[PDB]
């Protein structure tokens, strides 16, 4: 609730917009890109196990 | 209510779907990879408790 | 939380880049879905025999 009261109040400045060009990943879309990776090695090993 | 779509949120969701189908896909594959292997484990299990 | 950041005008350098890693994703899943294939008939085969 309250990471979604900060993001809702961040998205109203005009400054901020500038340096998106330059934002890392969001920590969802990062941890899903981390889980695939994981996934991926997982689905890689057991397939030789 | 009021914004037009930009070329940018139309390419964002066509890489979030992308990550969905690929997450997706690892789940199943993982799952027919736990399948063989609960095939693998069940075989080796004798099911008859009389001997000793 | 996912609407608050569906509205970003531009795609940053990380956005972009897992979009690179993205599409090198599925022809690696094109392998190990042959693989799991080529395992599962070693299995028939064998349990056949």
């Amino acid at each position: 609730v309250e990471e979604a009261r900060e993001q809702n109040e961040r998205n109203r400045d005009s400054g901020y917009l500038h340096l998106l060009y330059k934002r890392p990943l969001d920590p969802k879309s990062e941890a899903q890109l981390q889980e695939i990776r994981r996934l991926h090695q997982y689905v890689k090993f057991a397939v030789q196990d | 209510g009021t914004i037009y779509l930009q070329h940018a949120d139309e390419e964002r969701e066509k890489t979030y779907k992308l990550a969905e189908n690929i997450d997706a896909q690892l789940k199943r594959m993982a799952q027919d990879l736990k399948d063989i292997i609960e095939h693998l484990n069940t075989s080796g299990a004798p099911a008859d408790t009389s001997d000793p | 939380l996912h609407s608050f950041h569906s509205e970003l005008p531009v795609l940053s350098d990380s956005e972009r880049d897992m979009k690179k890693e993205l599409q090198l994703i599925p022809d690696q899943l094109r392998h190990l879905g042959n693989a799991i294939k080529q395992v599962t008939m070693k299995k028939d085969y064998q349990q056949q025999k």
